[PDB]
């Protein structure tokens, strides 16, 4: 009932009948040769001419084919049938298993919960990582947001909290594949198959080699699931594998769309796409949802605006760094970066409180002692500047940690430190009753046992 | 090139003449309209920057043996938007458009040699089968094709020239 | 080349009849929906800035008035509307509800509840766009505005009626900031509003918990625009909050306004322009952003008891009104170039400048005295904070450059060494803990103790027990001059004799 | 009867059609019925057939497109002269004082030509502050152009408070005061200032704050330029004070946006050296009488580079650089001596001794400004003696150019000071010759006079 017009990349324009043009975010459909091609309605332009997205290749169109317009958004297979599969964007199962049984499916399309209906916990969910609890402590139903440039290890991060918070969590799981490499997908698949726990998790995939539409509808499809089992009552945690390749994508279809540039060549629209997904993500009164999106940074520059961005949407950040990388301190957590909404006296306790702002104070001198070591070097300190020299070397080397999945590389045995462990080892180095161990004693050591363990093996 | 803001005056124009069944009428309406653009004087007033209602006006004077209600009035909305010099091309948009509506095609007939008339004979009745319109047939005498007959439907062209054969070959080797 | 908006059955329908008719200038039809933006042809009476209603109940505001089109953002979901839909333009301006009843309220940015407590009580609507006291019209500030945290309300002080500037990068204390300075004024007769630009629903839902712990929320209004309400709603929050200001400022009341992330109402001014196709200026935002937060923070005033008079109509006489802001702007890394701090920094008449290297190295709340500024100076405090506070600032600002200079130098004079190790005390002494608000008896009491060399001998880790310990021993023995200085803010001989026994009598029989 | 219509409505910018005979020129005014109000048009371009793109002097909210509108066929014409003084007036020379209406004898337009080349004039009379460092690094002629350059909170305000009560109480003639985006609090403080010191029967002020729309701001400055000429005209010696120049530009810029005008460097408009080099050269001294001007300009993130400050300074005859760093560090006023001067410090205008003097301190602050760094890696430990004794010269002749204000007064609690040139002058020379370090740095700190620094040695 509808022929295409304009073929302009990965967008797509219709005409329409003025009687019959479609509603936004309606779904139409094409054939493509032999495929099936799904458009998603973005705009409707004046005339009973309508713009779209291509849910997929756009090679191959004419203009002049014939349109579909199906009378409903994206909808996609929902609740307990949706449980150990993989699917696309539009819903449809991708691993080559039968058809998903669903009994319900929903629009990808929906308001986010109001005001009255929100939720506050002050539960604590110990994370076996030692830096993230002591520093930026995360409660159940909350965010969390893993910050990092290219290659400094927020996916593997994220593989750590996997393991160690489904140790002590029940319910059933959403992942989201966001743009992300299919490599890392397939791999964690069959770990998951491997190890019988893919019975509780849903997997979403729209990888990199996608075109646009794919990357930037799967996003929304995972929130989608993670709200029906929010709704059923459950309690659900729900991973995005790249949250930064959402804002992207709309980047990469926002000229094309007839919209004038803003700021860093990006979308004007940035900020109100960023949140209207960020809005639904939340905790309710009937279920919570508990959530880690990794949040990719171009450039390694923390100051471009969708990373700025995306930090107020966030209770506990850990902002990872190339320059601790480098030194090979794993897991590069920036201490003095990263922050969580639950750190307060009230919240941890105050000893919980007080070793982290020690650890904070002493390792912020460090950094201001900096320059005057590296134009002078160390023996024109004052003598008890180099004490916290000495001190925060020593916390910076105890703040790296063995993991689990590292073993692929460090070939090192996992580590898990519980929390009244961790934060006696520090205190005890702030206090310098530990301050007789040498510097590498600490590094990749899981307790303040293992360390004068090491020590004594020199 | 008025090519693409042509087409919503060139439709528009169509459908109303086609309520009130005088498109040969409002043909040359057009006709009238595209070729007072092309005078010399003209052609000098349309590119000054007067204000559309005097411009319009003075053409209007100009542009007698039209109707008042419709055909003028399609003036004067095009004098509003600026868009005078369009017309020469609402005009063969126009009459494309009622080629369309009338199942009525025109297409080219290209030979080194003058055809005779039961060549073009059948050439009508085989066209009036590829193509559900009726065919008028336009005879061009050419030396390029050096022999055969090259068929030009528009964009739409069949090629039975002995030099296209020929050309089409030296590239397979 | 391009067409604009001249399509088919427009063109028809004028080729039939070219003067058509006047039919209702009243209304028209949308043409266009893209991204809260539509675009109406019609509405030939459509005022600028003026509330076309829409199918439902939702309205848009009309923003460019140009030739046969009037563009126009819509103030909620968008994407149900379609083209031909017919709209009729109001005669209104949008208007917001308004009144005492409001105090203990969350709503959103069109007055309607959002918290779930029922219906609102309100006493009329007021206008959301209006226009500011004349140069006639104000006095000046001489009231304070009670802080409760040492260092502002020492060395930059608030009045009745300022703007001031709370700038900073991001997870430095900025709401915390603000949200203290509402909960001081839990007993103070100052009515606070805080308005919430562009943040997540759960943060406005944990500082309304905070703020209903103690007893601060039963004295404010909350007004919310969510990061998933349309740019508009954004926009437009600020003016509705500043509106419910001037209710209490028009009618000789104080009131307190919290405008929460300044530059989350930029970028949605930007991102209406640009969708509105406007040119584009320097870092892409519109020409016209200075006006918007000017005309925005000129509201903020202290008027004269004529204008409260002519005002109300002679019910009330001889009493001034008041309405002070409280911006919030947020730094990338602390770059004051960038174009919104720039302009913020231009309109406002002071800055407080938090740091994260302050704020990391346990100094909290982290405000930097070199560059933080207060254009009313002393002439808004009380008496005594003046005269104490007056050395406090110098002695920072000094003590900063003689710490740098002393210590790559690696050296002492005597002098010096005095200056420097009072400098690193009073330092250590502005330190504060979060929801713990000073009266002013308090912290006149701990400066006198600064100012007075009390602390010259006390070691630096101890004087945090110190001022604790002074307190609490005040707090018992000597209430009713806490009571005569929380009543009168005075300063005599009488006041600094009794304060230098107290600090004798301390010192000698008390321990920390 | 009206002839125009509205057909576009965008922000500030209005467009009105007249017919192609009656198309009103460039600053031309117009008018037109906002709902209950009148508002007045301003024309800047002609564009096409009978179309003139306006800026509007007032609210743009409630027009309607095919509003009728009137060609007043004049510019904007402000009241002048004797009916001025002591009242508070907006762009348009309407009274917003309410004290009722001017009452004048002539109204003059706010767009005229400058002075002729012929028609200027050169004459050096120095003008005394009574404040240290303006008078030494930076003196005052008469008739010249004074630049008070600064960013947000430096003293740009209090300076030109301070300055105002010491040159306008001695003037014995009238003034003008020019509020360009100026804050309506510190107008209010302004206009009562002047009433209780009962010196505003001798000024008039014009006012356009900073809430109000661009075109207001934009055309206020002209206003009161068109004020001071015509005192300057009558034959009078006047002072014109024009409280910041950089929103002139601003509100230039906020215009140009959406004149159409292709955007230019660092987002400012193509015509800012054109707008500013217009207004600058109307305010000059000629045979007939003279202008004398101190003017505030606000330099956004202190850059003191980009364009707006790099055009502004070309056009003034004594230059003072108010610095935040001298600020932050406690000092008042900021003066950088090191970055400030007057084309009137010349050894034939001052004399010798003033100008070796200043010329000697301005010698000092800069090698102390080399040593400066590098003591940080050294101390003082390792520096020689030559550079001690330069060192001890220059700290303490910086703090002797902190002098507390009567302004400021409100601020520090001590008394106002005032200094006169000579004396000031035997100050400086007597560290330059005398090198009274007997005395602790802090005795030469914001006491004034030379018999005042040594009185507070002698007390400490
Ligand atoms: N705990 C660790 N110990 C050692 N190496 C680690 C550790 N964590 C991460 N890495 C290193 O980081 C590499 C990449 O990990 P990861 O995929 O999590 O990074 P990333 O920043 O998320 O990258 P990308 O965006 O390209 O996927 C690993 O192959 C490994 O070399
Ligand atoms: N005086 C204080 N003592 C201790 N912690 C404090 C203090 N003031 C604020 N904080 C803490 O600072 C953290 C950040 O608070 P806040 O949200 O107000 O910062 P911000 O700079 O306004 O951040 P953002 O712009 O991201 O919202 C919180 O954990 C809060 O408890
Ligand atoms: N001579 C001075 N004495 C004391 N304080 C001053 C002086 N000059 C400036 N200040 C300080 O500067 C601020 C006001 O300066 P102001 O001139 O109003 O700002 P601007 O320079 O931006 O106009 C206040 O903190 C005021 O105390
Ligand atoms: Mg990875
Ligand atoms: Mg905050
Ligand atoms: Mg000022």
């Amino acid at each position: 009932t509808g022929k295409i017009v304009q073929v302009i990349g990965a967008v797509v324009d219709v005409e329409f009948p003025q009687d019959a043009v479609p509603r936004v975010y309606d779904a139409l459909e094409v054939q493509n040769g032999n495929e099936r091609l799904v458009l998603e309605v973005q705009q409707q332009l004046g005339g009973g001419i309508v713009r779209t997205i291509a849910m997929g290749s756009s090679d191959g169109l004419r203009r002049g084919l014939d349109v579909k317009d199906l009378e409903h958004p994206i909808e996609v297979p929902v609740g307990k049938a949706t449980l150990g599969r993989i699917m696309n964007v539009l819903g449809e199962p991708v691993d080559m298993k039968g058809e998903i049984g669903e009994e319900e499916r929903w629009a990808i399309h929906r308001a986010a919960p109001s005001y009255e209906e929100l939720s506050n916990s002050q539960e604590l969910l110990e994370t076996g990582i030692k830096v993230i609890d002591l520093m930026a402590p995360f409660a159940k139903g909350g965010k969390v947001g893993l910050f990092g440039g290219a290659g400094v290890g927020k996916t593997v991060n994220m593989m750590e909290l996997i393991r160690n918070i489904a140790i002590e969590h029940s319910g059933y799981s959403v992942f989201a594949g966001v743009g992300e490499r299919t490599r890392e997908g397939n791999d964690f698949y069959h770990e998951m198959t491997d190890s019988n726990v893919i019975d509780k998790v849903s997997l979403v995939y729209g990888q990199m080699n996608e075109p646009p539409g794919n990357r930037l509808r799967v996003a929304l499809t995972g929130l989608t699931m993670a709200e029906k089992f929010r709704d059923e009552g459950r309690d659900v945690l729900l991973f995005v594998d790249n949250i930064y390749r959402y804002t992207l994508a709309g980047t990469e279809v926002s000229a094309l769309l007839g919209r004038m540039p803003s700021a860093v060549g990006y979308q004007p629209t940035l900020a109100e796409e960023m949140g209207v997904l960020q809005e639904r993500i939340t905790s309710t009164k009937t279920g919570s949802i508990t959530s880690v999106q990794a949040v990719y940074v171009p450039a390694d520059d923390l100051t471009d605006p969708s990373p700025a961005t995306t930090f107020a949407h966030l209770d506990a950040t850990v902002v990872l760094s190339r320059q601790i990388a480098s030194l090979g301190i794993y897991p590069a957590v920036d201490p003095l970066d990263s922050t969580s909404r639950q750190l307060d006296p009230l919240v941890v306790g105050q000893e919980h409180y007080d070793t982290a702002r020690g650890v904070q104070s002493i390792l912020q001198r460090y950094q201001e002692l900096k320059d005057i070591i590296a134009i002078l070097g160390m023996d024109e300190l004052s003598e008890e500047d180099k004490l916290v020299v000495a001190r925060a070397r020593k916390i910076q080397r105890f703040l790296s940690q063995p993991f689990f999945v590292a073993e692929v590389f460090t070939g090192s045995p996992g580590k898990y430190v519980s929390l009244k462990d961790t934060i006696r080892g520090f205190k005890g180095i702030m206090e310098g009753e530990y301050d007789h161990l040498p510097e590498q004693a600490f590094y990749m050591v899981g307790s303040i046992e293992e360390a004068v363990e090491k020590a004594k093996k020199l | 090139e008025f090519i693409t803001v042509a087409r919503p005056y060139a439709k528009a124009a169509f459908d109303f003449a086609v309520e009130h069944q005088s498109v040969e009428r409002w043909q040359d309406m057009l006709a009238f309209a595209a070729e007072v653009t092309k005078n010399e004087q003209m052609a000098e007033l349309l590119s000054g920057a007067l204000a559309p209602e005097t411009l319009a006006e003075s053409f209007i004077a100009v542009a007698g043996e039209q109707l008042d209600e419709n055909g003028q009035n399609l003036i004067r909305v095009m004098a509003e938007n600026g868009r005078l010099n369009a017309l020469p091309d609402v005009l063969e948009q126009f009459i494309h458009l009622r080629a369309v509506s009338e199942a009525t095609a025109e297409v080219d007939v290209i030979s080194a040699a003058a055809l005779s008339e039961q060549q073009l004979a059948k050439i009508s009745a085989a066209m009036e089968k590829r193509l559900s319109r009726k065919v008028k047939l336009n005879a061009k005498i050419d030396k390029s094709v050096m022999a055969g007959v090259i068929i030009r439907a528009g964009d739409m062209v069949i090629d039975g020239s002995v030099r296209g054969r020929l050309e089409r070959l030296a590239d397979v080797l | 080349q391009l067409n604009s908006t001249e399509i088919s059955e427009l063109i028809k329908q004028r080729i039939a009849q070219f003067n058509v008719v006047s039919e209702a200038h009243n209304e028209g039809t949308i043409v266009s929906v893209s991204d809260g933006v539509i675009r109406i042809h019609g509405l030939a009476d459509a005022m600028q800035g003026e509330m076309i209603s829409l199918p439902g109940n939702r309205y848009a505001i009309a923003l460019n008035l140009e030739r046969d089109s009037v563009g126009a953002v819509v103030m909620g979901p968008y994407a149900d509307l379609a083209e031909g839909m017919k709209v009729k333009a109001t005669g209104r301006i949008l208007e917001v509800p308004v009144g005492r009843g409001l105090l203990g309220r969350v709503v959103n940015t069109l007055g309607a509840p959002i918290d779930g407590k029922g219906p609102l009580d309100h006493d009329g609507f007021s206008a959301v766009e209006a226009i500011a006291p004349g140069v006639i019209e104000r006095q000046s500030v001489d009231q304070p505005v009670q802080t409760g945290y040492k260092a502002v309300d020492s060395m930059i002080p608030i009045g009745r009626g300022q703007r001031e500037l709370i700038i900073g990068d991001r997870q430095t204390g900025k709401t915390a900031l603000a949200i203290d300075a509402i909960i001081n004024q839990r007993d103070s007769g100052i009515k606070a509003i805080y308005v919430a630009i562009g943040q997540k629903a759960s943060t406005i839902s944990n500082v309304v918990r905070k703020l209903e712990e103690h007893g601060a929320l039963a004295n404010t209004i909350v007004v919310v625009a969510t990061a998933s309400e349309s740019a508009a709603l954004q926009y437009l929050a600020p003016y509705a909050g500043a509106a419910m200001g001037e209710y209490f400022r028009d009618r000789g009341e104080d009131a307190l306004i919290i405008y929460d992330d300044l530059s989350k109402q930029a970028v949605a001014y930007r991102q209406i322009s640009l969708l509105l196709r406007r040119p584009p200026g320097r870092e892409a935002f519109p020409g016209d952003v200075f006006y918007l937060h000017s005309r925005l923070l000129e509201r903020a005033a202290r008027v004269n008891a004529e204008y409260v008079e002519a005002f109300t109509k002679g019910e009330v006489k001889g009493k001034t009104g008041s309405l002070t802001a409280l911006p919030i702007i947020e730094t990338q890394a602390g770059d004051v170039s960038a174009f919104v701090p720039t302009n913020v920094i231009s309109i406002t008449d002071g800055q407080i400048f938090l740091e994260t290297n302050l704020f990391n190295a346990g100094i909290r709340p982290a405000v930097n005295p070199g560059i933080s500024v207060s254009r009313v100076g002393g002439a808004a405090q009380t008496k005594i904070m003046k005269k104490l506070s007056g050395g406090i600032r110098t002695a920072l600002a000094q003590y900063r450059e003689l710490a740098a200079f002393s210590q790559f130098a690696s050296d002492l004079d005597d002098a010096t060494r005095k200056q420097l190790d009072h400098g690193q005390k009073v330092t250590e002494l502005l330190k504060q803990k979060q929801y713990a608000p000073m009266s002013v008896a308090q912290q006149s009491l701990v400066l006198f103790a600064a100012e007075r060399g009390y602390l010259a001998d006390v070691e630096l880790s101890k004087i945090g027990s110190f001022e604790a310990a002074l307190l609490a021993y005040v707090d018992r023995d000597h209430a009713p001059l806490m009571q005569e200085i929380n009543q009168t803010g005075g300063y005599n001989d009488e006041i600094e004799g009794k304060l230098k026994g107290i600090l004798d009598s301390f010192k000698a029989t008390q321990s920390w």
